């Protein structure tokens, strides 16, 4: 059973034949902090702005091989992302399929990270059996690096492809994220309003509305809150 | 030389000019993570394997960098990363230091200017079995195979059980050596009169 001639015979994806705690999941939704968000045109704006420094930071930059304002990997590696980070953090970058995967290293390099994991996003298409010039290979994942700086989950997410023109990461990513219990102070860069959640500041340029305070939230994390994990009770 | 051919050897010390020029040249290195050295890896005459075609090098853990760097030093381009997701015989994940690890990656670069070969007929995901320790799918010789058909390719780091039609295979567990080409019998044998592969 080679599903790689299977997919060239019918277009079925090879994927498509894979076969597929709560305290914890509890105990984060407790710690959360409640979501706070912000409208930033992130390139005119001074990121140093965003206060206190972050233990986790999610960038999505919109590239433009996600449609086929888009994000090059020129505009991106200008980010001052180590302006913002923690001395001990984490950032998971999602870099798409192409020329990402090396330029997105570089970044993390560039900020100070050395990656840790390569998570794949697995793209089936169950439902539609069935471009880069220099592809070798039909493109049918996307990766998101996974980034340390200083001192149950698998490196895998599989679901179905999005509808054409939807440009959303799976949720899952979160879920990954937040089972490492690397702390409370959480940015994701180039959110929407249908990513804000929970326990996240989400700072992107098409929010429509912003709650974001500096000193509020600099707030959540003072003493005794300052080290906490995201995993553990609130202290009384 | 259709059917398979193999030269048990030390690849650091192998004159891989003898063996002429391939479509497709794969790697599976014993990175530094049996083994070679950061250094000894980079200084692999692969720059004279190819004109044009491409490179498929095996990476896990800290050769994810390491693998581009080679594969930039030898003048290629990465234009493509298969995943070969690790499944039992059920279809289901197999897993094995912040995650679990389902998958293994191979590189996909590309040197000069390939003409004619099939891009765009597979997919950059395998799913397959795992089978022993570092055993890589044999779903990938059939992926270049549809993608560069009866083509000349070479296999870096093989054993046995890797060797196959088309394929010249390089490897230090391969039982001595087994050449049908004419001309790289020839070559062999101007290079190596006596057989013998040292330093
Ligand atoms: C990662 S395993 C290759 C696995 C192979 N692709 C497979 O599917 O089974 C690396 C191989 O390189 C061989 N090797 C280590 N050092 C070598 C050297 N200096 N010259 C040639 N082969 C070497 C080892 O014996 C080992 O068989
Ligand atoms: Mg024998």
């Amino acid at each position: 059973n080679d599903y790689c001639q299977h997919f060239v015979d019918t277009g079925h994806r090879p994927q498509n034949f894979i076969r597929d705690i709560r305290l914890k999941d509890e105990l984060i939704a407790k710690s959360n902090t409640p979501p706070m968000y912000l409208q930033a045109d992130i390139e005119a704006f001074d990121i140093r702005e965003l206060t206190p420094k972050f233990d986790v930071i999610l960038l999505e930059p919109p590239l433009e091989e996600y449609y086929r304002k888009c994000w090059t990997w020129d505009d991106i590696m200008k980010l001052e992302i180590d302006e913002i980070a923690a001395p001990r953090s984490f950032i998971f970058l999602w870099c798409g399929s192409g020329e990402g995967l090396d330029l997105g290293r570089v970044c993390l390099r560039k900020w100070g990270y050395r990656r840790c994991e390569d998570i794949c996003w697995i793209k089936t298409n169950k439902n539609n059996p069935g471009l880069d010039p220099k592809a070798v290979f039909q493109r049918t994942k996307e990766h998101c690096l996974m980034g340390i700086k200083g001192t149950v989950d698998i490196d895998l997410i599989i679901t179905e492809e999005p509808e054409i023109g939807n440009i959303e990461k799976p949720v899952e990513i979160f879920h990954i994220i937040e089972h490492f219990c690397l702390g409370r102070r959480r940015l994701h860069l180039f959110g929407r309003d249908s990513t804000i959640r929970p326990g996240w500041l989400t700072v992107g340029p098409t929010l429509t509305n912003s709650n974001y305070n500096a000193e509020t939230y600099a707030s959540y994390f003072s003493a005794p809150n300052s080290y906490l994990t995201g995993c553990t009770e609130e202290i009384e | 030389l259709f059917p398979p051919q193999w030269i048990c050897c030390d690849i650091r010390y192998l004159d891989v000019s003898i063996l002429g020029k391939f479509a497709v040249v794969m790697a599976d290195p014993p990175w530094d993570i049996g083994t070679l050295t950061d250094d000894e890896m980079r200084r692999l005459n692969i720059p004279v394997l190819q004109d044009d075609g491409f490179l498929f090098l095996w990476v896990t853990g800290r050769a994810m960098e390491l693998g581009r760097e080679c594969l930039n030093l030898w003048g290629y381009e990465r234009v493509d990363e298969i995943i070969w997701v690790k499944t039992n015989q059920l279809q289901r994940i197999i897993r094995t230091h912040w995650l679990n690890h389902g998958k293994e990656h191979c590189l996909v670069g590309v040197k000069g200017n390939p003409q004619g070969f099939n891009q765009g007929l597979d997919c950059d995901v395998i799913v397959a079995e795992v089978r022993s320790t570092s055993h890589k799918p044999d779903e990938i010789y059939g992926m270049i195979e549809r993608l560069s058909p009866g083509t000349r390719k070479i296999e870096l780091f093989g054993r046995p059980h890797n060797v196959q039609p088309n394929w010249i295979t390089l490897g230090n567990q391969l039982d001595g050596i087994h050449l049908l080409d004419p001309d790289v019998v020839a070559r062999f044998k101007q290079r190596y009169p006596d057989g013998i592969i040292s330093k």
